[PDB]
Order: C-alpha cells, then structure tokens, then sequence
C-alpha cells in the first residue's frame, strides 16, 4: 500500500534547518497522524511524501518558496497591551491566537512595552530552508471527522 | 400674462411648496440646523459602532509542519 | 473653443470634422473632465492638506485609515474647475446658455470658496456670515433669472411643464424669476445638507446630470421636442455638454471621495453643483423633473424643516436628527450603507422621472 | 401572464391598454424587481441566518458590524426569484429568447446553489466537487448555444458584430456555438470571481444590464437597427424587459449587499447574473460589447490568470494576488473605497460601450 | 460557411483572446486559484486592525462650570 | 479691571438646581479659573460674566436650553460589556471617556446587565434649569498654555 489522496499518514520525521539546528522530531514509537491532499502542511513534505511506500526512509530538501512562503514585514506590528488577556503582565515570547474570519492564525509577542507590545504573526519556519528525514510508519484511510477538520 | 386655470395655479403652488422647504432653511439659525449635543451623540455612535468585542485570546501552541 | 478650432482645422484635414458631431463632443467632454479631475486629485489633496494641516502627513490605521482625521474640506475646486475647463473647451462659447450655467456655477463656487476658507484658516465659529452668503446667492440668482426672462419674454422659454399633464402649460411672465430663484437657491442649499455622508452629494448629482443630459438632447431637437411635447429651446443642444461635464467632474471627485473621503467636498463644491443643477433645471423647462429626480435633496431639506417645526410646535422629534440620512445613521446604518442606499433611491427616482417625461 | 391577462381584459376595461407599451412594462419590471427584493429582505435575511449559523444572530447594538462573521452567504436566491418573477409577469412567454435567458439563469443559479448549500451544511470546502459545477455549467451553456444556432443559420441571428468597425462582419457557422459557450461560461466565471467583495460585482452587473437593455431596444426595432447598422433580431425586443428586471433585482440586492453586506451574493446570484449577461450578449450580437461594457470582470480574470502564470513560469508576482480588488486592497484602499472605484470604472466603461455603437 | 477575409479571423481571434482569460479559470489549479501566504496575512491584517479599533477608558472628573 | 476676552476669570460661586438643591460651592479662598470668550464656560454664565468688574456679586437665572442642550434620547444609548477597559465590573454611576473624531466626550453608566450595559452621555444638569450666584474674585490674562488647552 502506498500514499494516496484522502489517506491518513502516520509520520515519524526528523527535520533540520540549513544552519543545522533541530526544531522538532517525531519518534517512530509515536508517529503523528496527518491528512494528505489538503496542503495544510509544508508543501515540500506533502509533495515528496506522495507515492511513497510504507516504511520507506528518504531525505528531502525544503526551501522557502516550497515552504509556507517568504517573510513579510506586514505580519510584525506593534499593538497595544489592551488587545491581550490571559496573562497577568504581557510577557516576552507569549503566543496568541487571532480568530480571523479565514481561520485560526498565530500571533506571538516579540517584545514588550509599557502600555504596548511588539508581536509577529508569521510562522516560525517562514523564509527558512529545511531538510526533512521522514519515514512512513503506517497508512490508513481518513475518517469523516478528520476530513471535516 | 398670468397663469389662468385652477390647474395652472394648483401646479405652480404645488411646485413652489415642494421647493419651499429648501428655501425656508434660510431662516433656521445654525444652532437648530445641527444641535451640538446631538452631534456629540453621533460621535458617540461612531466610536461605539467602531468598537468590536473581538479581543485576542491566548494560544495553546503554534501550527506544525 | 476646440470645436471652433475644429471648424478651423477641418479645411486642412477632413478628419477634424468628427469633432462637430454632438455624441463625440459629449463623450470626449466627459472623458476629459474625468481625466483632468484624476490628474489634479493627488496634487490637490496634498496641497490642501499643507494649507489645512501640517505639511507632512500619512494615513495610519485606524485613526485615519478608517477614520477621517486630517482630511481637507476644500476639494470642490476640483469639480468647479474641471467643469469649467471641460465646458469651455468642448462646448460652443457663442451659446448664451452655457455662459449662464458657467456663471452661476462660478458664483456659487466662489461663495463656497470664501466660506470654506473662513472656516479652515480663520476658524470662525459662524464661518461666512449668513447674510453675506445669502445676499450674494440671491443677487446672482435674481440677475440670472432676470436676464433669462428678458431673453424669453412672451416666448416658450418661460413656460412651466407638468410631469403627468401635457395640455396644462401656462406662461409665467414675471413669475419665471420667482421660480428660478426658488429652484436655483433651493437646490444650492439642499446639496449643502447632502454633503455630510462622504459622497452622498456627488450622487444623486451625477445621475441627475445624466438625466438632464438626456432631456436636453431630446429638448434640443425639433422632432424629439415635438414627440416628447417639451418647449423647444435651440440652445439646449449645448446644455447636454454641460450635463456630461458635470457627470465627468462628479465621477472624478467620487474617484477620491468614497468612504473614507480623501477630501470633503465642502461648500465650494456643494454650492457649485447645486447651483449648476438648479440653473440647468431653469434653462430646461424641467423644474418638476429636478424635483422628482433630486428626491434626496428635497427630502433632506423637508426633513430639516420638519424637525425644526416639531421642535417648535410639539417639542418632540419626528426624526432623531434634522438630515434624514443622519437619522438613519443614528438608527444603526453605517455610512457606507446609507450612502449607497440613497444612491439606489436617487437612481430609482431618476429613472421614474425619465419615464414620467416619456409618458406625460 | 399579466401582459396576456391585460390583453384579454382590455375590452372589459380600457385602462389595461397602458400595460402593453414597452416603456411602461420595463418601468414596472424594474419597480417589481425592487419591490420583490425589498420584500424578501430582511425577512429572508433572518430565515437564511438561522440556516447558516443555526440561529438568527444580531448586531447586539454597537458591536462589530464590519466583519465577514455574522453574514449569511445565500443572498442570490433573492436575485433569482426577483428576476424570474419580473420576467414571467412582464414579458411575453411566446418569444424563445426570454425563455433561453430564463433557463440559463435558473440553471446557473441551481449549479451555484448545489455548491453553496454544501459549503454551509458541511465544514470542509470540498463538499461539492468543482467538476460537477463545471460540467453542468458547460452542458447547459452548450445546449443553449446549439439550440440558438439551429434556430437560425445563414441569417443575421448568427452574425457577430465588430464593435468599432461595421464593414468587417462575418457569418458564423458551427463556430457560433463556440463563441456562445465561451461568452456565457467566461461571464459566469468572472462574475463569480468578482463576488470576492460583497458590493463589487452587483453594480457593474446592473450597469451592463442597463446597457444591454438599451441595445436590445435598439436591436428590436427595424428603424433603430438600420440606424445603428446592428442585426435586427425580432425576438430581441423582449430582452429589454429581462435586462430591466435584472437591473431592478441588482439594485434591490445591493440595497442589502452594500458594505457591510447583510448577506453575500454567493455562487447562486453571481453565476445566475453572469449567465444572464452572457446569454443576453449572445442573443444580441454584442459579444465585443460585453467585453467592453463588462470590462471590470474581464480585467479581474485577466489579472488572475496573469498572476498564476507568473507564479508558474517565473518567481516574480506581478500583483499581490490573482484579483485586482485585493491587490488595491493592500495598496492602501479600503474595501468600500475600492468597491466605489470599480463602480466608477464600470460606469465609464459602459458609457464608452454605449458610445462605440454610434461609430459604426 | 467559414470566414473568408483576414479581418474576419483577426476580429474573431481578438474576441476569443479577450474571452480566453475569462475561460482560463477552467484549467487553473485550485492550489493557485486562491493564494495562501498573503491571503492569510491579508485577513490577519484586517482582523488585527479590527481588534484595535477603539478602547473605552474610565474617568474621574468634577462638577461644572 | 473688568472681564474681557482672553482673560482668566477666577470664579467663586454657589449654584442651585431648578428644584433648588445645592450642587456644590467654590470658596473665595480657592476660586476656580476659566477662560472667557472660548465657550468653556456655560453659555448663560459666560454671557452674564461679560463686562463684570472684580468682586461683583450677582444672581443670574439660566434656563435648561441656555445652560446646556435639552435632554437627548439619542445621547443615551447601549453598549456591550466587552468594549470597556480599566474596570473589572461595571456599576451604575461610573464615568468613562470615549475618544472620538470630533473630540473627547464623557459618558456615565445608568443601568447594568449581566452581559449588557446602557451608557448615558447626558450631563446631570442637562435637562434642568440652573441659577448661579457668582462672584468674580479676580481677573488675569490667560497664559499661552491655557489658551492652547
């Protein structure tokens, strides 16, 4: 059995940046399930994983264009402190969730001011070059609830 | 001459009375034209309507690749 | 003036003969008015900001990206001079009706200019004193009406049409002057109220100008005048040019005058356009058509009069505010929605009036 | 119906004769479309809100009123019903042309409904495979085009008109089917693509509908057809009623669809209006006139293809997105501003399109 | 039957070429029909401004005049 | 010396409402200052103070319209609870400032609900006639900062 559209992929991956610093790793003992044919993940990983048999080990290079996209200066904006809650005092590095009409997007604080703060909404990997070492542990059909989500 | 028939006078008077409101605005003091208190009410409306309850909530974690 | 130069250059090149046809003149005047307004806009707004406010400014949100702080209130010069240049270039200068419309427009424009200037630099609470403003409006309107009456004494130019009755059409004699006073000054002052919702006055104005262009085109031809049963004024053939120039200028101003307006029209433009519409409705025997087509203007003036009458007699309020569009605003309708709803109403009434003249 | 009922009832009462004349029928068609729209709203707004959000949510006083949240996306049903009712009531059933327009409109509205309904009742966007929409769109378009071709060949009914030149005019064979298919489907797509902003697409549709109404009025008369040198399609006379009904329905919808729109047009209304415009521009030998008049739609789709092809071939992006309206949305222009921008552009383009008929 | 003169086919091609973009949404990939990188950023920019529209603040004042 | 435009008037006064209830007093030992000819003072009071000499004792009756605008049902209006900032829970009688295009505009709470609150902007003496017993303690020229404010 091979990867195909509307099939859940149990992924155990090791990803590294071009610099050579680890960001995350999914062990083979607990692969992270993901959908296919939707594009919600990194485009490079989604495209490379296409047509790969179960248990295959491969390495693929992922670029910024292939990633979610380039860095855009419009996603970093200063915004008052009144536009946060859930924190006794707005701290540096906290992450927030803009409930955009399109959908949920992240908003992370880069710096803190007296009555204001500096935040950035861009993804962590945006504008970065990455290398993915991946292994397809198992393959199964996506459920109706998973497809809806 | 001068408009003769009752229809003529009725039409002229109707048109004058319909243009009448735009020419009696001349005698309205500016205070009654736009009261200051009601203008403050409209300013309050603009600010309040601009107000939106959407307010950033904390995030559990960022998205994964 | 270019049409005269087209008569001059036709002898050397037959191509220039195309400039004589009415349709080409109308369309080219519209396009030229739009293009000159577009050319002037970005420079005029920046220059006005320097006059009105600090030399350096830039839009920021939400205090100025979606709000109207730091926006100049003297942008009607665009409409005034665009209309003037387009008319004086693409309209016959020997026709006295074009001159009449232009002089009324210029007088009301200068009155608005001095009022706006008094408000923006001297910051007078009363601005232009009502008595002077209204005195100049009245002298201009009465002189123009007297000239028109003297021109049209015992001549169909002094008759009154009725939207739904053809046989009734009296000769007003001296009452032509009174009617011209009422329509010109009433619409000049009614368009003033309409300015307060970020382009609520540029339309109806544009649709009304288009309807007046169509009426003048029909009015200026013997066959069409006889079929529609309208008084025949040969000089109506060029009033259509001024109507298309007004359409072009209004659309050029709406280029920059949408929520959030880059510049408020102010009195310099509002008074200009209102006087132009009133004068056009005077030269064309179409006062009733102006009333029907310009329903927003008459409705706002009636609404202010009715609200002060309520304040006097009852003490209650028929509408939350004097301008009825502001009453809707208080109800909860946002400006971008009230403005377009009134645009819908204006277009509907324009079509209704055109049909009514079609049937009479 | 009413036209036939009035024709039968003339002898019972002579007042029914008024309903026969074309101008009155068009005027009451526009009024009836507007009445149907304003009568469905706001009652239809609450009924459909319960469907999409499971409850009729309110503005809750001065709460957020300028967001995509809280607004249904099934507004086009009002347009469909209004157009169908007005056409059936004020148009002659006998003419096949009105039936072709009606069937195209109803079919396209149904194809948009099968998409929007699954969009709402299902969380994920792939509820309806685009192939279903795409195939049935093509099928109805091809059926209508083939039927029109067979209705007349070697006759003016299948002769495309060049917009500026008049001597160049081909007689089309089976290629007429391809032309009609292209026009109808592209217009439907572009109108669907233009509904990204609530008030962006409906007003240009109204303007093109009015232009086509005037052209059909010219097309439906031998005298006017020979004056403008346009093919005389006898059945095209009733298309004026359909175009006027479309104008009225569009005005009534934009009464509610203005920023901040109470309801979005969705696939139903956009596809139906685009199909109606395409079939009107096919019945009338005015495909180039649809390109010119409906220039906003063509430019938007051209920008879309240009952006995607630029991404496909090179690394640079000519625009910030595929559509133009968003591109200017980030240039600094807010939503209602750009909506009026496109409205002015469409008005100028439709006027130029009406003008180009006279250069023939 | 078929067209004869050059201008006829020229006009037909000009018509088709202008409608070809209107019908090239036919074959446009879904991944590129609606961009993602900027679209997310775009709606996020609007939502960001909509969250920071206005704030209502307390007062502590005294009697007039 | 008499009151004139651009001059600061130190005001010691005792004001009673239409019903006759004292609102408060301004002692002669600490008079309150106010500009002249700028509209900051009440219209009726400002007109009354015109041309009065220092130490003049007079009583002036000002109607509801003359003092302020008549009670406005448009000014009183609703607002959600979420909009507010700087107050954890709203009680009747609170005062807030809404910053607006036209300028600052105070408001006051008159009623409260679990998830809703109605806000009133009308002054306490807007719809009531006022009688002012005013004494001009002293007069002085306004400063540049005072004129700017």
């Amino acid at each position: 059995m091979k990867v195909a559209k509307d099939l859940v992929v149990s992924l155990a991956y090791q990803v590294r940046t071009e610099d050579g610093v680890l960001v995350d790793e999914s062990p083979v003992s607990a692969p992270l399930d993901y959908l296919h044919g939707h594009g919600s993940l990194i485009s490079g990983l989604e495209t490379a994983l296409e047509g790969h048999e179960v248990g295959d080990k491969f390495d693929v290079a992922v670029g910024a264009n292939d990633a979610y996209g380039q860095y855009d200066e419009n996603l970093v904006q200063r915004v008052p402190k009144d536009v946060f809650m859930g924190v006794d005092e707005l701290q540096v590095g906290m992450r927030f969730l803009a409930e955009t009409d399109q959908g949920p997007v992240p908003v992370e604080i880069t710096a803190v001011e007296d009555d204001h703060v500096v935040v950035d909404g861009n993804h962590m990997l945006a504008g970065q070059n990455l290398k993915f070492n991946v292994e397809v542990v198992a393959i199964r059909e996506a459920t109706e609830e998973e497809l809806a989500h | 001459g001068v408009r003769w028939t009752l229809w003529d006078t009725l039409a002229f008077l109707l048109l004058l009375s319909l243009l009448l409101p735009s020419l009696l605005i001349m005698f309205i003091p500016s205070t009654f034209k736009r009261p200051v208190s009601s203008w403050k009410a409209r300013n309050l409306r603009k600010t309040l309507l601009m107000a939106s309850s959407v307010r950033l909530k904390p995030l559990n974690c960022s998205r994964l690749p | 003036m270019l049409v005269w130069l087209a008569e001059h250059l036709v002898k050397y090149y037959s191509g220039f003969n195309v400039f004589s046809y009415l349709t080409f003149r109308a369309i080219v005047s519209l396009l030229t008015a739009l293009f000159i307004s577009l050319w002037m806009g970005p420079r005029m707004i920046a220059h006005l900001q320097k006059l009105s406010f600090g030399q350096v400014v830039r839009n920021d949100g939400p205090e100025s990206h979606f709000s109207k702080r730091g926006t100049p209130t003297m942008g009607g010069i665009m409409i005034l001079t665009a209309i003037v240049i387009s008319v004086l270039l693409w309209a016959y200068p020997s026709n006295p009706y074009v001159w009449c419309v232009l002089v009324v427009l210029v007088g009301y424009g200068v009155i608005g200019f001095v009022d706006d200037y008094r408000k923006v630099v001297r910051k007078d609470t009363k601005g232009l004193i009502a008595r002077w403003k209204y005195f100049w409006m009245s002298v201009i309107a009465l002189g123009v009406a007297f000239a028109l009456y003297l021109a049209g004494k015992d001549t169909p130019a002094t008759q009154l049409v009725v939207p739904f009755f053809k046989d009734v059409m009296p000769q007003l004699g001296l009452f032509y002057i009174l009617l011209a006073y009422f329509v010109i000054v009433g619409t000049g002052n009614a368009v003033n109220l309409t300015d307060g919702l970020d382009g609520l006055a540029i339309m109806p104005t544009v649709f009304v100008a288009g309807g007046f262009a169509l009426v003048a085109w029909a009015t200026g031809n013997m066959n069409f005048a006889s079929y529609l049963h309208i008084p025949y004024l040969r000089h109506a053939g060029e009033l259509v040019i001024v109507c298309t120039a007004i359409v072009g200028a209004g659309l050029g101003f709406l280029w920059f005058n949408t929520y959030p307006a880059q510049v408020f029209m102010g009195d310099v433009g509002s008074l200009a356009l209102g006087g132009a519409l009133g004068i056009i409705a005077v030269l064309l025997r179409q006062e009733f058509l102006l009333v029907i087509m310009g329903g927003v203007f008459v409705v706002e003036t009636l609404s202010v009069i009715l609200q002060v009458g309520s304040f006097k007699l009852r003490g209650q309020r028929i509408f939350r505010m004097a301008p009825i569009h502001h009453h809707y605003e208080l109800k909860g309708w946002p400006e971008p929605r009230v403005i377009v709803r009134f645009w819908i109403i204006s277009l509907m009434l324009v079509l209704i009036g055109l049909a009514t003249l079609k049937v009479r």
